[PDB]
């Protein structure tokens, strides 16, 4: 493409800054913004053998006992219909 | 308005006593070393009741009518004030600080009783009555440092304690930010005689957003130098804002290509830095093109200007793009850490890079071929300069480099082999040794800092609590199976689901399976007997115990029940469990989990052990790894025996190090394979190769020596920086290596000469401009920043020092004939 950036160089240089802009427009527009209020929202290994149970045994627990169907994991509580 | 009276209304009462939750701050008085004096306590307490009891403060005790005073302050001040019972804490006497100085002096070797609540009497036996109400022990615990009264020293003699603390009687939190952000942030301190060093109003990360909108200018500020400096090298202002141009909108495309076309949406902190780092990078490419251009531009200066550009296009692209890819490739290496923020930092550095490349190869031959178009002194200077750069890289630099020649060697020798061992045996690099909740993310200077590092282990209240001697517990689990759903890779930090697993615990070898397991892990050296948790433990056990009564529907059975008894049983027992002791179990407990039906699904032991909760690497390490090794030996039945290697503890934080220390090296090994692999192909010589590797060697050898020698740990940045090195290293080698080959000369002194003085000041202007882009984030508040800067700067001065002295001090052994590659 050597002859096209030596009698056309003005056209090169448009087409760039035509698909620039439109990509700063929509990268503007459609994504939701960043945060930028919690500084180690990151740090935290995932899938290493060991933080995979760490975040199974914390779901174990998110999920607790409701008065009833908790959709999760309760004690006793489903069968306190006798009184 | 907030204009009430205090709580000093000659009323020997007080309010609460000082926890830990409250709002502290930290007083050093001055190069007198020393506190125990009218004009210290009075100005202490009079910047305290100035610069925090003046704004409207509406978060308080309010424990009596005064509404904008709870407590008095709980300072130094009101514990005397409350001897000799002296209302208003200005009036004192200067006689009741001798008095508690002799009653600390006379006390302070029984330090030993917690409180007396009963007003005006001890509830247990203390052994003397001449102690006010709790006013020795809260006076020495909390306010004081250790340095005070201390039995080492001899009698007769004055301590100094150049440290005191003081409370607030608000409550810490958020709400505090306000109160910071108009009254504490602008001004130094107090006068000459308090001076404030720490603050733990708890605001040390919600405010932290604030200070980084704050501090931009100095980016910024790098910018505008950056421009100045390409003008004098580039003399048309034309070229040097289009590539700063080109550089801007190579980072917003690489951001829209980031977020919607790889389409994971999670933009960490750390990114931002990004932007400084390419700023250092993307002006070099320019420096390589537009030089080489003039150079075509006095060989064949009649030809046609296409002509012209295609020999350009021909002599640049192969090298831009070699240099662009390998750092591109030394980013994108990161994708193989298990860490989120670094995994992503990665991808869009890496992109970002090669975009800017593309840009650089397209936009910018268009803006140099479309740039076809008193001042005296003025021009004049630029004419000194021009010949003065030209007689110096031309002519004083080889010579300085060549006639030497051997002192650099030995010099350059023994500074790699004390970077070795500087990095590898005696102070190698430590893991992280602070807590997940305080990393330094500010200023090493920062008055909050300060208190979380330094001052949080002076204190007693502060160095007991960290004489905690919290054993670590051991956990099994049979319900579920370990397995992560929500975005692996390139996650969203919002990624969780359970599941289910299929196991039957009504098998009665299972029970007794079950049994043998608990007996057996009694057993073991790693476990520790407490003789009190009845239910916090084996469930089948205490429910072995308790099914022994009759005529109750079952009763004096075996072991291995039929389970038509076990199933029912079991809820028939844990209601009544539930009565004796430990009236209330929450999610944690020991106890075996139930679903929707009341059939079970999960089934979780705990026990305690004998290892002690730390946080150094090696104790943590051995007893996981000892753990999970006994654990292992399941052999046991069909059902639990799948879904059964489970084991969980309050081991986060090595999780943490042992990712980082895998990864790192794993980068490392990655990044220098591309690298090594890149010169070898560009070189087409292997002795060459051989030498730029040496040279990439001794320069990472060398700048993570001075790193860790300066004091760095192992937090989220430096394992990238690790890896950023060794690819920003052989940025001048290959291009030395390049220049060198090629040259119509063929003996060993000679031919050197000739790349030194064609590439040295594109090197050097890279390098300069590199270093000054980094060098202005020194002076800011936000830690980030400063580590980039630093090791920017460290980086490039060494990198070009190395890849010119000790390359060309050795690129010259190497034979007319030479290897030339294999034979393509
Ligand atoms: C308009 C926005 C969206 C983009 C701007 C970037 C470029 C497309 C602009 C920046 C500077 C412009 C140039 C500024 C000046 C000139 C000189 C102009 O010719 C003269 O002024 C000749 C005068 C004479 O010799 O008599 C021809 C267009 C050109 C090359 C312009 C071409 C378009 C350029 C490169
Ligand atoms: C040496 C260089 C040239 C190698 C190639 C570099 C990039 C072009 C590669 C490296 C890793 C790739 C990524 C590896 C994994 C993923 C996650 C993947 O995630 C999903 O598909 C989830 C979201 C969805 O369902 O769409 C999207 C593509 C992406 C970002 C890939 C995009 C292209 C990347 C950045
Ligand atoms: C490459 C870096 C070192 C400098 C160039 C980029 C910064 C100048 C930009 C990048 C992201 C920007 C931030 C993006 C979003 C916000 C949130 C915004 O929040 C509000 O307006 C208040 C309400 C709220 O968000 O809670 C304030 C500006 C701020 C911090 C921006 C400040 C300017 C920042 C740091
Ligand atoms: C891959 C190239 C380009 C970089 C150089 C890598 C290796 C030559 C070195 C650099 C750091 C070295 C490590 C530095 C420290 C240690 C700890 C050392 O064990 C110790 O406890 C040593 C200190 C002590 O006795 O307390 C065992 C070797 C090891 C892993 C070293 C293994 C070899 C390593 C990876
Ligand atoms: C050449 C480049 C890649 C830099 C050198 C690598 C360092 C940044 C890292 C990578 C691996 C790290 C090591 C990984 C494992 C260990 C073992 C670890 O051992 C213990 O916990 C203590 C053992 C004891 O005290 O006996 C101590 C830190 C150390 C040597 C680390 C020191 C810092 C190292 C060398
Ligand atoms: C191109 C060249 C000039 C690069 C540098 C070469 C050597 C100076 C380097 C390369 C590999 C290094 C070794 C890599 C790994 C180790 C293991 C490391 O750990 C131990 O041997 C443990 C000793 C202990 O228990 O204290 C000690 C340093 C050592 C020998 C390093 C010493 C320095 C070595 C020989
Ligand atoms: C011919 C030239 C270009 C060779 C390279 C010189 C500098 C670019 C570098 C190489 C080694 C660096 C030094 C490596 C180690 C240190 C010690 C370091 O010491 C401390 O911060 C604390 C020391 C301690 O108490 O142990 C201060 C920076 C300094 C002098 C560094 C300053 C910058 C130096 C001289
Ligand atoms: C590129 C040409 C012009 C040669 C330049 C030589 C010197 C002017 C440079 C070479 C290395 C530089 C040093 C590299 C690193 C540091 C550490 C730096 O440390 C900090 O400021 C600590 C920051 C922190 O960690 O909080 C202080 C400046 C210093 C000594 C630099 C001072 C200026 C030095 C000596
Ligand atoms: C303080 O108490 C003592 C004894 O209880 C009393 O004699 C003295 O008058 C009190 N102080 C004032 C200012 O009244
Ligand atoms: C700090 O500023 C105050 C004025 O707000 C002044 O009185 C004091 O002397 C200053 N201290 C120092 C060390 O400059
Ligand atoms: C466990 O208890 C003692 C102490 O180790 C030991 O002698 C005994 O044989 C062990 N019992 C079982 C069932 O392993
Ligand atoms: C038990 O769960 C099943 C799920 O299919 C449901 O149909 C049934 O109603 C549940 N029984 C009780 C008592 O909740």
């Amino acid at each position: 493409y050597a002859a096209l950036i030596a009698d056309w160089p003005v056209v090169v240089l448009g087409m760039c800054t035509m698909f620039i802009v439109v990509c700063a427009l929509v990268g503007v527009l459609v994504p939701e913004l960043p945060d930028f209020s919690d500084p180690l929202l990151g740090f935290e290994p995932r899938g290493t053998a060991i933080g995979q149970r760490l975040v199974t045994w914390n779901n174990m627990v998110k999920n607790t006992g409701y008065k009833a169907t908790l959709a999760n994991y309760p004690f006793k509580y489903a069968d306190e219909q006798a009184s | 308005g907030s204009e009430v009276d205090w709580n000093f209304h000659k009323d020997s009462f007080f309010c609460d006593v000082p926890s830990d939750r409250y709002s502290r701050v930290v007083f050093t008085s001055s190069g007198g070393e020393t506190l125990w004096n009218l004009p210290a306590i009075k100005s202490m307490c009079n910047v305290d009741n100035s610069r925090i009891r003046s704004h409207p403060q509406f978060g308080d005790l309010c424990q009596r009518t005064t509404a904008a005073s709870c407590c008095p302050s709980w300072t130094l001040g009101n514990y005397i004030a409350i001897l000799n019972n002296r209302s208003s804490c200005q009036k004192i006497v200067e006689r009741d600080v001798s008095h508690t100085l002799k009653l600390l002096r006379t006390c302070a070797k029984h330090y030993d009783m917690a409180a007396r609540r009963k007003d005006q009497l001890k509830c247990t036996n203390v052994p003397r009555k001449c102690t006010k109400y709790n006013a020795v022990y809260q006076i020495l615990h909390y306010l004081v440092d250790k340095d005070f009264m201390t039995p080492k020293t001899a009698d007769y003699a004055t301590p100094a304690l150049k440290y005191s603390m003081l409370f607030s009687p608000t409550e810490k939190g958020e709400s505090m930010m306000n109160i910071y952000l108009d009254n504490f942030e602008n001004w130094n301190s107090s006068d000459g005689v308090t001076t404030i060093t720490g603050i733990e109003f708890g605001i040390k990360h919600s405010l932290f957003q604030d200070y980084l909108l704050m501090d931009t200018v100095y980016p910024a500020i790098a910018i505008v130098i950056v421009l100045l400096v390409m003008c004098v090298y580039t003399k048309s202002m034309f070229i040097t804002l289009m590539t700063m141009f080109a550089i801007i909108s190579s980072l917003i495309v690489s951001y829209f290509l980031y977020r919607v076309v790889f389409h994971f949406e999670f933009f960490p902190f750390m990114n931002l830095t990004a932007l400084i780092i390419l700023v250092g990078i993307g002006a070099n490419n320019a420096f390589v093109l537009c030089d080489v251009w003039n150079y075509t531009k006095f060989d064949k200066p009649h030809a046609e200007t296409s002509e012209t550009v295609s020999i350009t296009l021909q002599h640049a692209a192969l090298s831009m793009f070699v240099t662009s890819f390998t750092t591109a490739a030394a980013f994108y290496a990161n994708y193989v850490s298990n860490i989120t923020a670094i995994r992503c930092f990665g991808v869009y550095a890496g992109t970002a890079i090669l975009v800017n490349y593309v840009l650089m190869v397209t936009w910018l031959p268009a803006v140099v071929v479309l740039h076809e178009r008193a001042c005296q002194k003025c021009h004049k200077v630029l004419f000194a300069i021009s010949e003065a750069s030209r007689i110096f890289f031309e002519k004083v630099l080889p010579c300085i480099v060549i006639k030497f020649r051997y002192l650099w060697l030995f010099w350059f020798l023994a500074l790699t082999v004390g970077g070795a061992y500087i990095v590898c045996i005696n102070p190698k690099m430590k893991l992280p040794s602070l807590e997940l909740s305080e990393f330094q993310v500010f200023r090493s200077s920062h008055p909050f800092e300060r208190y979380d590092a330094e001052y949080k282990k002076l204190f007693m209240f502060e160095r007991v609590h960290h004489g905690e001697e919290l054993h670590m517990p051991i956990t099994v689990i049979w319900g579920v199976s370990p397995e992560d759903n929500g975005n692996p890779l390139n996650p969203k930090s919002k990624g969780k689901l359970t599941l289910d697993s299929s196991f039957n615990i009504a098998s009665p070898a299972s029970q007794a399976w079950i049994l043998h397991f608990c007996q057996k892990l009694r057993n073991q050296t790693f476990f520790y007997q407490t003789d009190e948790q009845d239910f916090t433990s084996c469930f089948i056990e205490t429910f072995k115990q308790w099914m022994e009564n009759q005529d109750c529907c079952c009763s004096h059975w075996s072991f291995p029940y039929k389970q038509e008894i076990f199933e029912l049983c079991i809820k028939r027992a844990i209601m009544e469990l539930e009565r004796s002791t430990g009236y209330h179990l929450d999610s944690k407990t020991p106890g075996p989990r139930f679903d929707i039906n009341d059939t079970i699904r999960a089934v979780v032991l705990e026990f305690q052990s004998t290892y002690l909760f730390t946080l150094a690497y090696e104790k943590m390490h051995q007893f996981y790894k000892e753990v999970d090794s006994w654990i292992s030996s399941e052999l046991s039945s069909a059902p639990e025996g799948l879904s059964n290697g489970w084991f969980v503890s309050n081991l986060e934080f090595y999780d943490l190090q042992d990712s980082l220390s895998d990864g790192t090296l794993i980068a490392m090994g990655l990044s220098v394979a591309v690298a090594f692999s890149v010169m070898l192909l560009t070189t087409w010589n292997i002795i060459i190769s051989l030498y730029a590797i040496i040279s990439i060697a001794g320069t990472i050898f060398v700048t993570v020596g001075s790193l860790v020698l300066l004091g760095w740990e192992l937090n989220v940045l430096e394992s990238v920086t690790i890896s950023v090195a060794v690819g920003l290293s052989v940025n001048f080698a290959v291009h030395y290596g390049v220049a060198y080959r090629l040259a119509p000369d063929p003996d060993r002194e000679g031919k050197v000469i000739f790349s030194l003085s064609r590439v040295g000041s594109a090197m050097a202007m890279a390098a300069l401009t590199t270093f000054v882009a980094g060098a202005m984030m020194m002076p800011s508040t936000v830690l980030a920043y400063t580590q980039l800067g630093t090791f920017m700067m460290l980086i490039m001065c060494i990198s070009w020092a190395f890849a010119t002295f000790f390359f060309q001090c050795m690129c010259r052994c190497l034979g007319p004939q030479g290897t030339c590659g294999q034979i393509p």
